[PDB]
């Protein structure tokens, strides 16, 4: 599977995300960008089957975007939260289930405070300090759960995600072609275009 | 379980002339190794000039044409009368086979007729759909036995001019009706040599700016 | 499983094991095989005892509503019942079905509906597991306008035969006369019918 | 098959072969493999034929309806999207496709994206899609620039082809050119693998393996 | 195939088609199924080719040796023991369904061999694809007391009606007449009722035709 | 999709001169078990036709049912039913054959091989095959099942090609048919000696004869056989 | 899965007269892709010559077993061995593995060196010897073979004329396959000399 | 398939029908799978036809051997020979045999070694698809030393039944009396059984 | 699997192979060198399954080794060729067959000419310019049946390896780690260790 991993610092999350599509022999893209914005305080990063990916994460933006419309206001992080578990779960016993798995981070405005939530295909929801899907925890939550800070800057948040690419780097068998770094604070949501050395 | 599908042989050609068209096919209908008839025809006038053939499995093979047909009566039906051009025919039976993509007729169609433009005109198609419109295309049991020797004899393919050194190949001047027959009869006492399934007679219809006439030969019936 | 229906002289006679089986263990062993699916008009049942049992209750209720409407039901027609369900459902069903019936006009009938939903009247006929062992004893005893008593004798014999080679036949043999006078219920022991 | 799009300065060179194979058997040496959408569009053929072929053309009828009913050019974009909605549908149900869909509109300039019938939708500058798939990349790779002259990367596209040609099996015949510029795609001719080998090895020097 | 036995008088003939089939396709058009044991022992073979042919000779092997060591003609059974001890060992892996016939100082014999080991005795037999067209012919035509000539035209008729009916068999007729006091006769191509039409064209290509890169003698001499 | 039960064998037929000839044995099997021997698989449709059933028992019976009725529709508002807008053999097979096919397309075919013969208005003979896929064809003779393979190069031997027809006399042909049927009963496993026989000649009509049998048998040779190699006696 | 069409190719003998021709393709591939152009699959032994199709180690293994074989034989029987009986070693050698076979449709041709006659022959894998007047054909693309062959041979052809029709039969046969071409080669063959020419093909 | 040998007064006979199938195709109309071991020990084959001869052929070789070294086999030796073979190869041979001798000390014996290779001795057997039709019958009209025409009777009556009902027997009635009297062999066409 | 390429020049033969060794979830080392000297002139490598191929690589070291010794002598890369190839072709009917793929490359020091020899598991044996196993022939093909000159210097072919090799750093799905290249003349094999960046 592709590289999603999260985490969440004292004033914003971050999510990196694999720039690589992979379809059979062949890399056809390395610049790939397996995020969706929901609102200008919500981002979410996606990984799974070919098709669903895509599909699932912009059906979830219309309805976060008509929402925002119809109440002229921003769900909180928690809530497009919920919305998004329940279409999963309600996904894994259809006729054909999307294969989709994500994390969702967001910064809700009015608790002042970031938020990282992880939500697998089967609609299975958890709240985090940090997080990941497929096998990118296995070579990461190590380093995570030994560097950990809650009161941790933006830029300890990245120095932390790069060591976490660079173990990725060396015993991952795959070439997921670096990652996309996103941001989610007070004011919004920015993407460091300077991660492919910084 | 039940195989809604069957094998019943046979092999089929068609050859687009310059100014006319043929489309032929043995008349032997089997299963496995027994012989359901000498005589079962298998190319089939359409009406509006054209000729067409669903060889593979019968039953569906037969539907096809049946289904097409009377796709070509309501055409006259609903547009005045208007004569179904084979580019047109060719489309319409795109849609009647990819209608069923995912229970499909088990069969290989072939069409032929004239162009809008008097020219000489075949249209293979493929078991859901897929088609294309060419020069010639053997279809059935021994296809892969005609179709070498159609390259080589009817689009001179790996001929050279003499003293050429290869270097300039045999020009593509093209034949009669006669000389088309000559290749399709060949074609098919040497498919009959060497398949078990082809044999016993064959029926060809050529179309023409005069309509469409029919010839038949008899072949081995062993 | 073995059943049978004889036609005779005064009507038709039917006969069967009282066993039902779950594998080697017997569930039952005074199982009644002989229903009733109108006063004149039984029938043998033999395959899915769930299925064979749903099948003539609902031929039971179909000639109920007949004879409401268009008076007593022949023969003929309750087989033809029997027979819709069965072909109609013939790949959710296991039931071997015999129906057997006494008119006035044509007297004892029997008609055999096996496995895919056919009918076949015949003078008489035989079904279950335990048939396949009498069919040459039957063949060879079998004779049409037997009297009540010789009728009672075949049957007797031959299915004491079939529940002796079947390990799926066994407890005692019932069995249902269907005559003008009335309908008689018959039931013999293994004490009796094993000694034969 | 061996089928590839690339954007570049000039627009976009679409460069497919043209073998038909069911088995070890070739059926055809002389496919379409490249569908006219429309005078501004053009879909490459991977895959199932039939599918390619009947879906694309469809897609081809609701371009045309689209600009009917807006009264403008539609987006590569949207024309893109039709076909990945439709194809997302019937996931599941066995359609076999791989497919480039190209055009070139004032809003968006030159434009490729992908699409296959597991319900991708890529855009991209280069895409080679088909069994030869691989041997096209090598050559497209290390000759690629977006600055090519029209004439230069018709020729890539042409040789890239021809690669695959060559090596698989499952790839030969001819090759269709293609250019997309914004105001058309131009056809750029049919051009025996045949004959085209021979010619391209002795004034480029390459296949030197092959005896000639 | 089509291979049959019939027992006359005083002797017994055998027969069989000339097809050899690799699926639908026609390999040979003429091989030869009647196999040799000894000189007067000769066997029909259906089945795996390799395997009846391999078979007849290994068999045929030894008993050539067990004749030169009991100064004495080969019997038909002890052919028939040999190969049915040889097929029964090897449970039925050795495609071997044969026809075996033939006199010795015991008198005239016709067996039949399937490959599981099992053997038959019978005055008229026929085995393969086409054993159930020629099979319908002998229990037509057969009766007890056939003459020579009648015999190898049952057996001849009986071949016929697989050619034409099956598949699987066709071509020509092959015949073997072993009577009781003389030599056995051997009659390849006793019937070729399918000679090939003279073909419409002659494909004879002019010199030159061909294009070629290099060229060369081959050494053969050491 | 279903598997047969009681099943009936080959159904045999052929074109003369005058019309056409066509039988089937009595037997109803049930796997290795031949259960009954009162089955008759020849159907009569009018006077003109006789629909000749194999494969599945239940499922012939029901053919069965549809024609009876086709033929009691066809009199609706028909003052001519018996007559000129009578059904003829050609109706009764297309009809026959467009049920086959549909039952087979929706993967619950109508488990049976049939043929159906008769004489047609204007006097020809009508002989065509139906069976559970749809598949149809037509040839001077026509058997299903077992005897495909043996009466089929029997009755070729009469009839091999169109020109033969005019040749053959109901005679001969019904003569090569009954001796089919011994064939058949030497060869089938699942074979009845018993069977019925009919012929539709533009002349006579049709002539529906029951309860034939095999005659003129050869088993006496069957005495000289013992042991299977070298047993003497 | 089908050891017989892993690598592709094909091989082609005709008789003419008082001359036989036997060609095949160069192609050596690994399923779609194409790995050499130089798999030469004829060899001699001697005056005989040997064609053989299938997987390409036991081509190679059987020409080397062939190869050994009759260097042994001609020390023996002090002279070279005849198509005949080649014919027969090839059939036993292959029959001897019949519960592991050999994937291989092996070609025999060659004129006999005291009759003169002219001879070729085919086997399936297990030694089955079919042997044909006209002409053999073996390989990936054998069905168009059968049918190229059967409707462009005619008997008694002179060498000169036998090369034009084995060429157009092997030609257009390997070019309706994925797994044959890539260059070819045809022996012509007469009682006392061999002349042996690549011919200029399609290379896709 | 259908076999049976019956014990008498005089000896035991043996019988069979003369069927080989190979699916619903007939092989072999003619068989005689009365198979000769010795003198006066012979035995009915029903299963594989390649089996049941490998294992005659070489009962009758065993036996040839014993003769040689110690005189005549009793029937028991025969049916112990033919057991060893059926036991021990049980894995690979699919072979119902039932051995019927005539001694002069025992007169007529009957063992019958079916599938698993266990050995049966009986007043007389019956074996082969055929017979499961005529268990019933048998069972009914087999009667301890019956004269021979009454046992030739039992015999064709009895086979004809499994005849009748299995399509995987018939032709011909092959019989063998086994007395001290000698050896004899008994055919009965079709004509003659079949309306028995 | 893994990368193994060899391109035969004007005056020798060059052999880059892969340094990953991946077991299931991780790289386990990324210096594996995929090689064996079989003679002084002579160099095989190899790929495929996990313990069959070095045993295999040094059961055939073994016996080269073993013939120069008795014969003191070197055997013609062909000769050494053959010897694999049959030693292969016997496996593989054997009850546990090698799965191994091999390229020999050896500079005949009789003929001054180097030879690159490629054969597969199955006893498969191809004399070729340049060759290699597994997919790796795919991506890189194209650009040696492009760029491929009989009369190429050392350096040249080493720059078109280079080229090959970015192809599939480029194109294909794993990191397979770089590659270790030798070379092989008439001085015998030398490693090439600045390749890493040459
Ligand atoms: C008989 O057919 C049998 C009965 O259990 C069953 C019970 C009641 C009425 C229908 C007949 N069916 C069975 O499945 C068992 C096993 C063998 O036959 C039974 C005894
Ligand atoms: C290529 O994808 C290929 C073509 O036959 C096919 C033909 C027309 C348009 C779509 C592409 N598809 C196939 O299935 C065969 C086998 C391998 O690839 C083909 C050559
Ligand atoms: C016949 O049995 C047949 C022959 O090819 C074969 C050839 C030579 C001697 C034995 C018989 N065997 C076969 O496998 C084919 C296919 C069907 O029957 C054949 C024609
Ligand atoms: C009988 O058991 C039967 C015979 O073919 C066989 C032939 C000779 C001696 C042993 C008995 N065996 C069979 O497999 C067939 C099918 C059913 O029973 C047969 C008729």
């Amino acid at each position: 599977m592709d590289i999603i991993l999260g985490i969440r610092v004292q004033d914003s999350v971050i999510l990196a995300s694999s720039k690589a599509v992979t379809r059979g022999i062949s890399v056809l893209k390395d610049s790939d960008d397996k995020t969706r914005q929901l609102s200008p305080h919500t981002l979410m990063s996606f990984a799974g089957e070919a098709g669903d990916t895509v599909q699932f994460a912009e059906y979830i933006q219309a309805n976060i975007q008509l929402y925002s419309i119809r109440e002229d206001y921003e769900l909180s992080p928690q809530a497009v939260s919920s919305f998004v578990r329940q279409e999963l779960a309600k996904s894994i016993r259809s006729r054909r289930p999307y294969q989709v798995n994500v994390l969702i981070g967001g910064y809700d405005k009015k608790k002042n405070k970031p938020e990282l939530y992880q939500i697998d295909y089967l609609g299975t929801k958890v709240e985090l300090p940090y997080g990941a899907h497929g096998y990118s925890g296995f070579y990461t939550f190590s380093l995570l759960d030994h560097h950990y800070r809650p009161d941790m800057t933006t830029e300890e948040g990245l120095d932390l995600l790069k060591l976490c690419v660079q173990e990725l780097e060396k015993r991952m068998p795959m070439d997921f072609k670096g990652v996309i770094v996103k941001i989610v604070d007070k004011d919004g949501i920015r993407q460091v275009d300077d991660f492919q050395a910084q | 379980q039940f195989n809604p599908y069957g094998d019943n042989g046979g092999t089929i050609l068609g050859i687009a002339g310059e100014d006319f068209a043929v489309l032929a096919g043995d008349t032997r209908n089997i299963t496995d190794y027994s012989i359901n008839s000498r005589y079962e025809p298998k190319v089939f006038d359409c009406g509006d000039n054209i000729v067409m053939s669903a060889n593979g499995f019968a039953a569906d093979g037969d539907a096809l044409v049946k289904r097409f047909k009377n796709s070509v009566k309501w055409y006259h039906f609903d547009h005045n009368d208007k004569k179904l051009s084979i580019n047109s025919a060719a489309r319409n039976i795109q849609h009647l086979l990819y209608g069923k993509r995912f229970f499909p007729y088990y069969v290989h169609t072939i069409i032929a007729g004239l162009d809008e433009d008097g020219k000489g005109a075949v249209y293979s198609f493929d078991p859901v759909g897929s088609y294309e419109r060419e020069q010639c295309r053997a279809g059935g049991a021994a296809a892969s036995l005609i179709m070498p020797f159609l390259d080589n004899q009817v689009n001179f393919k790996n001929q050279y001019e003499p003293g050429t050194n290869g270097k300039v190949k045999k020009p593509l001047k093209y034949l009669s009706v006669e000389e088309v027959i000559k290749l399709v009869r060949d074609s098919f006492t040497s498919a009959t040599e060497r398949h078990i399934q082809v044999g016993d007679g064959l029926e060809i219809l050529i179309v023409t700016k005069d309509g469409v006439r029919k010839e038949f030969y008899e072949l081995k019936r062993d | 499983t073995s059943i049978m229906a004889v036609t005779f002289k005064d009507g038709v006679i039917l006969g069967a094991d009282s066993r039902t089986t779950t594998g080697a263990y017997i569930a039952n062993r005074v199982t009644d095989k002989l229903t009733r699916v109108h006063d004149k008009i039984w029938c043998c049942r033999s395959g899915s005892a769930a299925d064979t049992q749903a099948i003539a209750d609902i031929v039971q209720y179909h000639l109920e509503l007949y004879t409401s409407q268009y008076g007593t039901p022949s023969t003929e027609t309750a087989a033809s019942v029997f027979k819709e369900l069965c072909y109609e459902n013939k790949d959710n069903l296991t039931a071997g079905i015999i129906v057997a019936g006494y008119d006035d006009k044509n007297k004892g009938e029997v008609y055999t509906i096996p496995l895919g939903g056919s009918v076949h009247k015949l003078p008489y006929a035989i079904a279950g597991s335990g048939s396949t062992f009498i069919y040459g004893y039957c063949d060879k005893n079998f004779r049409e306008n037997m009297s009540k008593e010789e009728t009672v004798d075949f049957i007797k014999h031959s299915l004491s035969q079939a529940i002796k080679w079947d390990g799926s036949s066994g407890g005692v043999i019932r069995m249902v006369v269907l005559t003008a006078a009335g309908v008689e219920r018959l039931i013999f022991y293994p004490d009796e019918y094993e000694q034969l | 098959t061996t089928t590839l799009a690339f954007r570049f300065q000039g627009g976009i060179i679409v460069a497919v072969d043209s073998r038909a194979t069911a088995g070890n058997w070739v059926a055809s040496q002389t496919v379409k493999k490249v569908i006219e959408i429309n005078p501004f569009l053009l879909g490459t053929m991977a895959g199932g034929a039939a599918d390619c072929q009947f879906w694309e053309t469809w897609l081809g009828s609701q371009c045309r309806l689209h600009e009917l009913r807006e009264k403008e050019r539609i987006s590569v974009a949207a024309a893109s999207k039709i076909l990945s909605n439709l194809v997302y549908q019937y996931k599941g149900a066995g359609l076999s496709m791989g497919t480039m869909i190209c055009g070139y509109t004032r809003k968006e300039g030159p434009t490729i994206y992908y699409v296959d019938s597991d319900g991708t939708r890529l855009k991209g500058d280069i895409f080679c899609v088909g069994s030869g798939q691989t041997f096209a990349y090598g050559v497209l790779d290390s000759n690629y620039k977006w600055d090519l002259s029209v004439e230069d990367a018709l020729y890539l596209g042409k040789r890239s082809i021809l690669a695959a040609a060559h090596r698989d099996a499952y790839s030969g015949g001819s090759v269709n050119l293609y250019h997309v510029t914004e105001d058309g795609w131009i056809y750029h001719g049919n051009h025996d693998v045949g004959e085209l080998f021979w010619k391209v090895k002795e004034e480029e020097g390459s296949f030197n393996n092959v005896i000639g | 195939t089509t291979i049959v036995g019939v027992k006359f008088n005083n002797g017994v003939v055998i027969a069989a088609d000339t097809r050899s089939t690799q699926g639908p396709i026609v390999a040979d058009k003429n091989c030869a199924k009647l196999h040799r044991i000894s000189p007067k022992i000769w066997c029909a073979g259906a089945g795996t080719a390799a395997d009846t042919e391999a078979v007849t000779q290994l068999i045929g092997s030894n008993i050539e040796l067990h004749s030169l060591y009991t100064s004495r003609e080969p019997r038909v059974v002890s052919a028939l023991q040999m190969l049915k001890q040889h097929l029964f060992k090897y449970q039925g892996h050795i495609g071997a369904y044969l026809i075996v016939a033939g006199v010795d100082p015991t008198g005239s014999h016709l067996f039949s061999i399937h490959a599981h080991g099992s053997t038959d005795v019978g005055y008229y037999l026929s085995l393969g694809s086409g054993s159930l067209a020629a099979m319908a012919v002998l229990e037509s035509h057969w009766k007890q007391d056939l003459t020579k000539e009648e015999a190898i035209k049952l057996a001849s008729d009986a071949i016929q009606a697989g050619i034409w009916n099956d598949l699987g068999s066709g071509s020509n007729v092959d015949v073997c007449v072993m009577e009781i006091g003389k030599d056995a006769e051997y009659l390849r191509n006793y019937l070729t009722p399918n000679v090939r039409e003279e073909k419409q064209k002659s494909y004879k290509f002019p010199r030159g035709t061909t294009a070629v890169l290099k060229e060369s003698i081959v050494n053969i001499c050491d | 999709t279903q598997q047969p039960i009681v099943t009936g064998t080959s159904v045999i037929s052929m074109k003369y001169d005058n019309g056409v000839i066509i039988a089937a044995d009595n037997l109803g099997s049930y796997g290795s078990l031949l259960r009954f021997n009162g089955v008759e698989r020849l159907i009569p449709v009018g006077d003109n036709t006789v629909v000749g059933i194999s494969g599945d028992i239940s499922d012939m019976q029901h053919i069965e049912r549809l024609l009876k009725d086709l033929v009691t529709e066809n009199a609706y508002d028909n003052p001519l039913a018996d007559a000129e807008e009578a059904l003829e053999p050609s109706y009764i097979f297309e009809y026959l054959a467009t049920v086959m096919y549909q039952r087979r397309s929706k993967m619950n075919p109508l488990w049976n091989a049939i043929i159906v013969a008769g004489v047609q208005s204007n006097g020809d003979q009508f002989l065509r095959y139906v069976n559970l896929l749809g598949v149809t064809y037509s040839s001077p003779t026509l058997a299903t099942g077992f005897g495909a393979h043996m009466a089929n190069p029997l009755l070729r031997k009469v009839v091999d090609r169109e020109s033969d027809i005019p040749k053959t006399t109901v005679q001969v042909a019904e003569e090569a048919i009954v001796n089919a049927m011994r064939v058949l009963y030497y060869r089938d496993a699942r074979s009845s000696r018993n069977f019925s026989l009919a012929i539709i000649d533009k002349n006579t009509g049709l002539t529906f004869k029951k309860n034939l049998q095999v005659e003129n048998m050869k088993w006496d040779f069957a005495k000289d056989i013992k042991g299977y190699g070298t047993q003497k006696i | 899965s089908d050891p017989s069409s892993i690598n592709g190719g094909i091989v082609v003998a005709m008789t003419g007269k008082d001359c036989v021709a036997i060609a095949c393709d160069l192609r050596l591939g690994s399923q779609s892709l194409g790995v050499s152009n130089k798999f030469e699959k004829i060899f001699h032994y001697g005056h005989v010559f040997l064609g053989i199709t299938g997987l390409a180690t036991d081509v190679t293994t059987l020409n080397e077993m062939f190869r050994y074989k009759t260097n042994l034989y001609k020390l023996k029987e002090e002279r070279a061995i005849e198509p005949e009986t080649f014919t027969q070693l090839v059939s036993s050698s292959l029959y001897e593995r019949r519960f592991g076979p050999y994937f291989v449709g092996p070609v025999v041709a060659g004129i006999n060196s005291k009759s003169g006659k002219p001879f070729i022959a085919g086997f399936d894998l297990i030694g089955c010897i079919d042997e044909a007047k006209d002409f053999i054909v073996s390989g990936t693309a054998s069905d168009q073979l059968f049918g190229m062959c059967e409707s462009l041979y005619e008997p008694n052809l002179e060498p000169e004329d036998l090369f034009e029709t084995i060429s157009q039969a092997l030609l257009n046969a390997a070019d309706r396959d994925a797994l044959s071409g890539w260059g070819a080669v045809v022996y012509i063959i007469k009682k006392d000399e061999v002349v042996k020419r690549y011919l200029k093909m399609r290379q896709d």
